[PDB]
RNA sequence: ACCCGAAAGAUGGUGAACUAUGCCUGAGUAGAAUGAAGUCAGGGCCUGAUGGAGGUUCGUAGCGAUACUGACGUGC
RNA sequence: GUGGUAGUAGCAAAUAUUCAAAUGAGAACUUUGAAGACUGAAGUGGAGAAGGGUUCCAUGUGAACAGCAAUUGGACAUGGGUUAGCCGGUCCUAAGCGACAGCUUAACUGCGUAUACAGUACCUCGUUUCGCGAAAGGGAAUCGGGUUAAUAUUCCCGAGCCAGGACGUGGAUACUGUACGGUAACGUAAGUGAACUCCUCGACGCAGGCAGGUGCUCCGGGAAGCGUUGUCUUUGCUUUUUAACAGCCACCCUGGAAUCAGUUUAGCUGGAGAUAGGGUUAGCUGGCUGGUAGAGCACCUUGGAAGGUGUCCGGUGCGCUCCUGACUGCCCUUGAAAAGAGGAGGGAAAGUUGUUAUUUACACCCCUGGCCGUACCAAUAACCGCAUCAGGUCUCCAAGGUUAGUAGCCUCUGGUCGAUAGAAUAAGGUAGAUAAGGGAAGUCGGCAAAAUAGAUCCGUAACUUCGGGAAAAGGAUUGGCUCUGAGGGCUGGAACAGCUAACUCAGAACUGGAGCGGACAAGGGGAAUCCGACUGUUUAAUUAAAACAAAGC
């Protein structure tokens, strides 16, 4: 069975805090409790040890990342642009 | 109890000052002394030492 | 003597029970017994060479 | 009379910072010969949650140049930085994420974090989670350099000052709401005791300039001069402008 | 504390000159018996089950060694 | 029925004052202060526990013979062994690649 | 300045064993109710288990003190 | 200093005493017996801390004190009592705090991480400054039985261990240079390692269930003694114990996985090598022997303290307790340091077949272990509240029955009957019960008290932030006795044959003054309005709210 209609992971927080605030939490709480793919081994076993720290369970390696996802999109843009700036300098 | 040796001796001394005066002392000449003035009961009045 | 009677099942009426069914015997325990019983069965059948590798794993998950 | 809890905060005592289980002041490696005539290979050994901040600290293991021993600095970790990675500090290191170049070597448009105001400053600017300072443009020589700060403002800085290439980790940790008072409490326990703040209007007219009155109002302008003394300066200090922005 | 398991070692530990006494214990079940040499660090002890071997063994102990003690 | 009293000076429920109910030749039930459970040597940089070498509190590591405190290998006392293979396969190859260049640098 | 009488002022010291708050290091808190994500099966997203989240609820010890405007009010 | 008030108010919480004999001038009150009660293991029990300071123990007693009494006493008097290498302090560092260099100030004070702080003679190294700060943090090593009027892990008997320092006899190893074995994981009676460096232990959160273990509780057989006996009862109860210390019982190899397989209660694991087969290693508070029956315990017979037998063999569990282990989850919370012990990398030194030289934890043997605390109370009488005050004050252990239950109710071990008594039973009180008919008409106001209450099965609205409301509302059943069905484990190879262990559900028959959650325990409900969103906080001793805080803005 699916055992709630909508609220999902945030049935936890019950009948309080207000539904707009509760939804903001739902979408990024869904991110952080996810497993992500490891860069280094491949296996999708990465968990968030602490805000800004992620550990690949199978691999044993730890790496830095976002608060609530492995790769923040701003940081993905910098990895693109610094690879470009290195190439044109030669 | 878990006292230091200093505090043991201060306690020790004030046992030895808590006894009735000798009987023979009053008998001696020119003495107005009657029963010891400084006697203390361990409940009634306290040391802090 | 009271217990001898209890084995008989007496004094086990609805009136006697003053605790919720879950409190008296948890479903978590009744789950565990069963699931340990059935897993045991399959391992001794597989080591006997009645049940196959492939049939074992299907029965396990059901 | 009576001193306001604004004024009591400088006195020290009970408003000091809770430093005890914090794991060392985070810094860049102190300006060597090796860093300014070439480069020095670090190795990232650990990544650590320092309490009372959003950023991770990388713990980095350099070889000493002069003695046999092995040194250990703790930086603020740029994100995309892993346990086993070589960092390369110094002048003639590549422009890649991790590495600590001087600003004059970085070609403009580069994102930088943990930047030194002066030369050999050890690293003051853009250290908080998610932030960066972007390079705008150089001098003709390469002596001085423009930077754009996380505020907005534009800062002239010496080119022989340095910083880490890339964004500081723990990015975007304000987009959640703390739902509970409890989650605010656990935040400010491992920093100073700044919480919970009482509204000055609730107080009596002893304790605060706003407080008092049979209705709960402020009663003079909330806006106050720069020139006002200790214990006048409450509410909106030296304010150019008030009300909702646009 | 310690045991001995064979007759090679038990003859050495008796002859060793700091061995004080040999208390000897006997108990009915059948007649299983213990020798115990109180030496200096440890009390060594040697279980024998047969009585007729143990009677022979008491002769093999030296006379210049001091004590013997028995229950009964 | 029978209930017991702490024997040592510490009458609190800390780590150090961990205790173990025994019964005696008296038929009398009584504590013994067994200490804290010793962590066995997790050793780097893997941080796996080492085979061969027992959990003791670290002063009693004195009592043991030298044999017992190690493994007879290279880096045996403090290494994973598996980790050790890494050390050799590095230091073999990183010498060989460094050597192959320095013969090619004669030209 | 006939005798007795203030509310106060100032100078220099003594206190956080009670209480207010921060820090360091220790200790403590039955048994029930409700059943969030995750997972497994069967059916065409539903149904059944599994699971054990919460500044959740009932309620011991412990912390507290609403009502009777009860007793007591030259009191224990 | 002394009256009237006045022999008056009053001595009424914590269920409770009674009978006999002894002692004494004198007994409602002391002691001993016999009965009867209470406390009811989150005890009024057994031990510590703070605080107290001789109250501890014995013998004695004329007052006063112990709100009646007193032959009694925490009172009074005269004596006696506290034994440590291992129990603590001592040592380390935490938050912090004193001082050095200096810097301020008339000083008093205030600040204080600044500085020139090993191989007679010859070199070569050299960055941190001294100290205080935990009798719950860290940390060298101890356990059994006995013993005194009062002390015990401290005395005695026995069995060990640790720190420092070491002779000796007998073994290992090397003597052109520090042991061997195994494919490996690693191993064995031993198996050198300076400077310098790196690492490990010390060293760490909370919640959740799961598995295993100690102790407790429990059921049955055997052997002792005991109890009951008008009646029945192969019966009911007590004892049947084993210390520290010491020895022994995740990872590697072969191999190569999809028709994916292994696996937990839960998920996870696997070509960065799974299942399987064979190894290695970790361990607990596991098993066996030593310690160890000589002790302890339970009984029996001769003395007027001597000598004996017995101490055996098995189960059970979502049980209660503390501990370990590996897991799972939670955090804008990620959960001390230092002393000290050890490992490794390094290869400095020595050693030429004998008085050598490495072994001072290879085995055995030998010597020494200072200083201070140590009695007792720890509270309805040893502390603080002026007091032997219905108040307050940190920690540990924690039995049986009923039950979900450390709830309430009754009980065993341990403890207690300490709280002035006797007689009468008016009004008025204090607490506690019950009331025909009516049912808020009382009152500012349903204030007070009633009524509801457990479990099972059925059923459940408006509204809603879809999570809730909800135990909504509204109903039916429950005892005893006699049965029936369903649910496991271990043995020999279509599933059969033997042996056997749980308290848990479902249903039926019969029976009763229609009772049965029979005592205890245990929501009254519903419809609306105002304020605050919620949990949280507050005027110690008249105000807990609508006030403060709160997340969000």
């Amino acid at each position: 069975a699916k055992r709630t209609k909508k609220v999902g992971v945030v049935g936890k927080y019950g009948t309080r805090y207000g539904a707009s605030l509760r939804k903001q939490v739902k979408k990024i709480e869904l991110q952080q409790h996810a497993k992500y793919s490891c860069p280094f081994c491949g296996k999708m076993a990465t968990k968030r040890q602490a805000v800004g720290i992620w550990k690949c369970r199978g691999c044993s390696k730890v790496m830095t990342g976002g608060a609530w996802t492995l790769q923040t999109a701003a940081a993905a843009t910098v990895r693109s642009t610094v690879a470009r700036l290195r190439k044109q300098a030669g | 109890s878990i006292k230091g040796l200093s505090l043991k001796k201060h306690l020790g001394r004030k046992q030895k000052q808590n006894r009735p005066i000798p009987p023979w002392i009053r008998m001696r000449t020119g003495s107005k002394i009657r029963y010891n003035a400084k006697r203390r009961h361990w409940r009634r009045t306290k040391l802090g030492m | 003597l009271y217990h001898e009677a209890k084995r008989a099942g007496r004094h086990m009426g609805k009136g006697k029970r003053k605790g919720t069914r879950e409190a008296r015997l948890p479903a978590k325990v009744l789950w565990m017994r069963r699931q340990r019983v059935l897993r045991r069965l399959l391992k001794k059948y597989r080591d006997s060479k009645k049940i196959d590798k492939h049939m074992y794993h299907s029965m396990y998950m059901r | 009379g009576r001193v306001i809890r604004a004024q009591r905060k400088g006195r020290g005592s009970v408003f000091r910072a809770h430093t005890h289980k914090r794991k060392g002041e985070a810094k860049l490696r102190p300006l060597d010969f090796a860093e300014r005539r070439g480069y020095i290979k670090g190795l990232v050994k650990d990544i650590l949650h320092d309490p009372g901040r959003g950023a991770p600290l990388a713990e980095v293991s350099f070889r000493d140049a002069y003695r046999y021993k092995l040194n250990k600095q703790r930086m603020v970790a740029v994100e995309g930085m892993y346990t086993g990675q070589f960092i390369y500090c110094g002048k003639n290191a590549a422009l890649t994420i991790g590495n600590i170049l001087p600003l004059n070597k970085m070609p403009e448009g580069t994102v930088v974090s943990n930047v030194e105001e002066k030369a050999g400053d050890r690293g003051t600017l853009a250290r908080t989670s998610g932030t960066y300072a972007t390079i705008v443009g150089h001098s003709d020589d390469g002596s001085k350099t423009r930077i754009r700060l996380p505020s907005g403002a534009r800062k002239t800085v010496s080119g022989y000052s340095r910083g880490m290439v890339g964004i500081v980790a723990g990015g975007g940790r304000i987009d959640k709401p703390m739902l509970k008072a409890g989650n605010a409490y656990h935040k400010y326990k491992v920093k100073r005791n700044c919480w919970p703040k009482v509204r000055g209007v609730a107080m009596n007219p002893v304790e605060h300039p706003h407080g008092g009155g049979n209705h709960q109002h402020i009663g003079h302008p909330s806006t106050v001069s720069r020139m006002a003394a200790p214990g006048q300066k409450v509410g909106l200090i030296a304010a150019r402008r008030t009300g909702l922005l646009r | 504390a310690k045991e001995i398991r064979d007759l090679r070692k038990f003859l050495l530990t008796a002859r060793r000159p700091d061995a004080k006494r040999v208390t000897i214990v006997r108990q009915h079940k059948s007649t299983v018996t213990k020798f115990k040499i109180r030496c200096s660090r440890y009390l060594y002890t040697f279980v024998v089950e047969d009585r007729e071997k143990a009677q022979k063994l008491e002769g093999s102990l030296p006379p210049s060694l001091e004590k013997v003690s028995i229950p009964g | 029925a029978p209930r017991l009293v702490y024997r040592r000076h510490n009458h609190y429920a800390t780590g150090s004052n961990r205790v173990r109910r025994v019964r005696t030749p008296g038929a009398k039930v009584v504590f013994h202060n067994v200490g804290k459970q010793p962590s066995r040597p997790k050793c780097g940089n893997c941080h796996r526990a080492l085979p061969g070498i027992p959990a003791v509190a670290p002063h009693r590591l004195r009592l043991l013979k030298k044999r017992e405190r190690t493994v007879h290998r290279a880096y045996g006392g403090s290494r994973c062994h598996a980790c050790v293979r890494e050390r050799i396969v590095r230091a073999f190859l990183v010498e060989e690649q460094k050597c192959v260049k320095q013969v090619l640098q004669v030209k």
